[PDB]
């Protein structure tokens, strides 16, 4: 078992967040400096964000250790995955919820059914606060239970492209993101982004509480900024290069608008209807932690 | 020229300790790193901490690599077979409203 | 060429090799790196081999494998095709292959 | 050696998938009942045999 | 017609049958509305975790899927000992 | 009078049983094949050829041909081995989740109450091997319930088509309807149909 | 009803208001099956997929109805 | 007609 | 130099169907509705798949 020092998960160097950038692992925070916003006519205003349901789905009896991680990284930024709901692994993490359970969420970010040797683990108190939340990524796709896609892009678009004052005022106009590129430059961050372990950023805003909490928000803002990226890439109308006299700047349209698209494309990673629920359903839950 | 070249003058100078000139394979040749939760593959990290650099994103060529294979479990394409149950009665069927 | 490690006669060659290989960057591997087991049946479905091959052909055979896997459609699914093609209310059954 | 047929042992005979083989491997395996989530429940001498 | 055949005798069948050495899992208790099955694995710390009770789907044995319509042939086409000159041992 | 034999070692016999259901798949048919083999040597059933499926002469009636299908669409021939293995199964023990071989009635015509009664008599003859496939009959039953009585099947899946047992026993339904799969038999859900509850 | 067809929705033709006038309706209504706030999100989010389909800020009974037209002009 | 306790499978669709 | 795989049904609609492709010009070809006055739309993100 992994303790969870005074910060996160997080502090350890083990799970560092960082996309390729420039030939070298920037960290995501470096990367977002890169970007720039082109304001335009429309505006965002952040709605109230629903209570994300008290019920947590049940666990099915699955005997295998489900590669929950992978799972969750690949729905959210997977450039080829879809049919993330008829599977339904995802309630596996409510396994994880209950007090004193033989279950354990190893680094490796696969949910065993019991305790296993040479497996490191995250600590379960932490854990099942987490899944007390997550779980409820099982009940993304029942009819009851569906997060609204399109509303929260708003905040989304806030919390990246949103200006202090901006982000303060709970208003700002629709942007359109842009930033210097290289050939595929959004799949290789959506690809940088999938190989990362969310899970630590999860269980620290999940486990931590008091000024410890707090201090954990600033420190990952940008990698949560990040994780909005590649998914407002996803839902983005469009994006496009610009040639910039021998230089070419990418420019995304547009920020915090989910388009609803679902028919692929070679620029960015695409959300079946499955994704979208479920990302929606993620952003519910993760937004409704990220402000308390 | 010589631009594919990886090693030169496998042989041993029984003067000098290396024959002038002969050159070894890149280490990147020999990095089988990892495949990454994306698919894509990965030289090894080259410090703690730090992940392993993609083999696409560079131009050295890597000859041991992580190649996914589904097992003799897996099997697609295979034909599979089902039962068919015809309705009962045509008049029965229901078209609207669905 | 890592296989040459402490089993060729021409002496920079192996020093050179042994070198490369003793870096923290770099470190090769032959075979099973990777198993990925199903979640009901408990048996093994997707390994992941170290085969020695050229990155280029890795990344495209992982991106096949990966787009059969990321898929998450059985053959199951294919009912619903049939189910397109014949008269309305008809049943499908079986056999749940999963 | 001991002349048992152990055919099919640690196996699984299904009728559309085929034959298919799970490890036999299971060093210091124990009976336990689990939850219905699929977790094990420590040993109960109140209701565990 | 069939009754006596069934609760007079075939019954007594079951009851000896339920005593075999063999017949070790407890099957139902009678009460639809909140009987579960026993459930155990054979688990080890070293990670192996067999299940007692699997849902594997249709096996090659033959024993997974049941045609409720056995039900018929049993009602209106099978004779009993006790049901049928009509003495039989 | 001693029996000069090693003790029966019930909880070593008992382990290796646990350890066999576990690996080897024979085992089931393994433990029926002995019961079935109880029932033949039983001598209780016997097959015959002269089925009593319907009242003389209503088979030769024309207003009844619709039912006499729907009876002939469900009445198996008697096959000595399968309902040996029947009586067997009901006493067995279970390794492989049970499935139902499916029904595809819809239920129209007021000869689909066959099918009701096929499932009424599989309840009484065999009220264990019911109790494994319940749930895969109830949806068969949820089809009958929705057209024959479709206010009181709204009310009932608005109570939800599954249910849990909680701590001090009482039931908790799911409040929303959904198919069930055999996959939930070793769930903590049960199909609400059975729970029995006013 | 809903519950009790299993399906989705029903899909109501509207009346012309005189009575006299026989010709083809401009567009049909359409009745959903969601009981709650959160299942009509997902209905307009979906109905954003599709065309020639409009909604009322909110609606008779309070179940949620989408106007389907039949071409454009009649819209 | 007759019992059989397996799927009476009766098709084979394509991939 | 790619001679393509065709299950029998495949050379009987190839060859009912059956013959020239080359007289398109296709160098940014692109699926769009025109006006039945002729002039031809842009992709309109609501009309349009």
């Amino acid at each position: 078992m992994l303790q969870q020092p005074t910060g996160g998960y997080t502090t350890l160097e083990q799970f560092a967040f960082t996309i390729r950038n420039d030939g070298t692992n920037a960290t995501p925070t470096q990367f977002l400096q890169l970007l720039s916003y082109e304001a335009t006519e429309n505006e965002l205003v952040k709605k109230t964000i629903p209570t994300p349901e008290t019920h947590l789905p049940s666990a099915r009896n699955v005997p295998g250790n489900v590669y929950i991680e992978d799972a969750i990284t690949q729905a959210l930024f997977g450039i080829s995955a879809q049919n993330v709901n008829a599977h339904g692994y995802f309630s596996r993490l409510s396994a994880l919820a209950l007090p004193n359970t033989s279950a354990r969420l190893g680094l490796d970010g696969v949910i065993y059914n019991s305790e296993t040797i040479n497996i490191p683990f995250y600590d379960p108190a932490a854990v099942a606060n987490f899944a007390a939340t997550y779980a409820k990524l099982g009940n993304a796709s029942t009819p009851r239970y569906r997060a609204d896609m399109i509303d929260i892009y708003a905040h989304v678009g806030l919390e990246l492209a949103g200006t202090d004052a901006e982000r303060a005022a709970g208003v700002m106009p629709v942007k359109r993101a842009k930033f210097d590129s290289w050939e595929g430059s959004l799949i290789s961050l959506s690809r940088d982004v999938v190989n990362w372990k969310i899970l630590a950023f999860l269980i620290d805003l999940c486990s931590l509480e008091g000024e410890a909490l707090r201090a954990f928000k600033t420190r990952n803002r940008d990698v949560f900024r990040m994780m909005l990226f590649i998914m407002s890439t996803a839902v983005a109308a469009n994006v496009v290069n610009r040639k910039v006299t021998k230089r070419v700047d990418r420019v995304l349209e547009y920020i915090g608008v989910n388009s609803m698209r679902t028919a692929g494309r070679t620029a960015t990673i695409t959300y079946d209807l499955s994704r979208h629920e479920f990302a929606a359903k993620f952003l519910q839950l993760t937004f409704t932690r990220w402000n308390a | 020229i010589s631009v594919a070249r990886s090693m030169r003058a496998i042989v041993n100078h029984n003067e000098v300790d290396r024959p002038r000139g002969a050159v070894a394979p890149s280490s990147y040749e020999m990095d089988t790193g990892t495949l990454s939760r994306n698919g894509d593959l990965l030289y090894s990290p080259v410090a703690n901490g730090q992940v392993g650099i993609p083999k696409l994103e560079v131009d050295h060529i890597s000859f041991s690599n992580v190649v996914s294979m589904m097992t003799a479990n897996i099997r697609t394409g295979d034909d599979m077979a089902v039962e068919r149950v015809n309705p009962d009665d045509v008049r029965a069927i229901n078209i609207r409203n669905a | 060429p890592a296989l040459l490690r402490d089993f060729t006669q021409v002496n920079w060659l192996n020093r050179d090799i042994t070198n490369m290989l003793q870096q923290a960057g770099t470190k090769y591997g032959l075979g099973l790196t990777e198993t990925r087991l199903d979640y009901v049946r408990l048996v093994k479905t997707i390994v992941g081999h170290a085969l020695n091959i050229d990155h280029f052909a890795a990344s495209v055979l992982n991106i096949n494998l990966r787009a059969l896997m990321e898929a998450n459609v059985t053959a199951d699914d294919r009912i619903k095709a049939l189910q397109a093609h014949s008269m309305i209310s008809t049943q499908f059954h079986g056999p749940n292959q999963g | 050696i001991t002349d048992v047929d152990s055919t099919d042992y640690g196996k699984l005979t299904l009728r559309f998938l085929g034959t298919l083989t799970r490890s036999l491997k299971m060093q210091n395996a124990q009976i336990r009942r689990i939850r219905p989530d699929g977790t094990v429940l420590r040993y109960d001498d109140q209701i565990d045999i | 017609n069939i009754a006596v055949a069934h609760t007079d005798h075939l019954s007594v069948v079951y009851a000896t049958m339920s005593n075999f050495m063999l017949n070790f899992t407890n099957n139902f208790s009678g009460n639809h509305a909140t009987f579960k099955p026993d459930q155990y694995v054979i688990t080890s710390p070293e990670g192996s975790y067999k299940p007692i009770i699997e849902r594997q789907g249709e096996t090659v044995d033959g024993l997974t899927i049941i045609d409720t319509s056995i039900v018929w042939p049993i009602l209106c086409q099978c004779t009993y000992p006790l049901v049928r000159s009509i003495m039989e041992e | 009078a001693l029996r000069p034999e090693l003790a029966f070692d019930h909880d070593h016999i008992i382990r290796c049983l646990m350890l066999a259901a576990a690996n080897y798949p024979r085992l089931e048919g393994i433990i029926v094949q002995i019961n079935t083999g109880y029932v033949a040597s039983a001598n209780v059933i016997r097959p015959v050829s002269e089925k009593r499926y319907f009242p003389e002469n209503l088979e030769q009636n024309q207003s009844a041909a619709r039912l006499v299908s729907a009876v002939k669409a469900r009445a198996s021939e008697a096959d000595i081995s399968s309902i040996h293995l029947a009586i067997a199964r009901e006493v067995s023990p279970m390794f492989n989740v049970h499935e139902l071989k499916k029904i595809a009635e819809s239920f129209e015509d007021p000869s689909s109450i066959v099918v009701v009664l096929e499932f009424i008599l599989f309840a009484l003859f065999f009220p264990t091997e019911f109790n494994r496939i319940k749930g895969d009959i109830q949806n068969v039953l949820l089809l009958f319930f929705s057209r024959w009585y479709p206010v009181e099947y709204g009310i009932f899946v608005q109570r939800g088509a599954t249910y849990t047992i909680n701590a001090a026993g009482e039931f908790e339904f799911s409040g929303r309807n959904e198919k069930w799969d055999q996959a939930l038999y070793l769930s903590e859900h049960f199909p609400a149909l059975f729970s029995d509850v006013p | 009803v809903f519950v009790a067809l299993g399906i989705d929705y029903i899909d109501i033709p509207i009346t012309n208001s005189n009575i006299f006038d026989d010709s083809s309706t401009p567009y049909n209504v359409r009745i959903w099956h969601a009981p709650t706030m959160t299942e009509v999100n997902h209905i307009l989010a979906l109905m954003r997929k599709s065309t020639l389909v409009s909604t009322h800020s909110s609606w008779h009974w309070n179940v949620l109805h989408t106007f389907h037209y039949r071409s454009e002009s009649d819209m | 007609k007759v019992i059989f306790n397996g799927l009476d499978v009766n098709t084979e669709v394509q991939p």
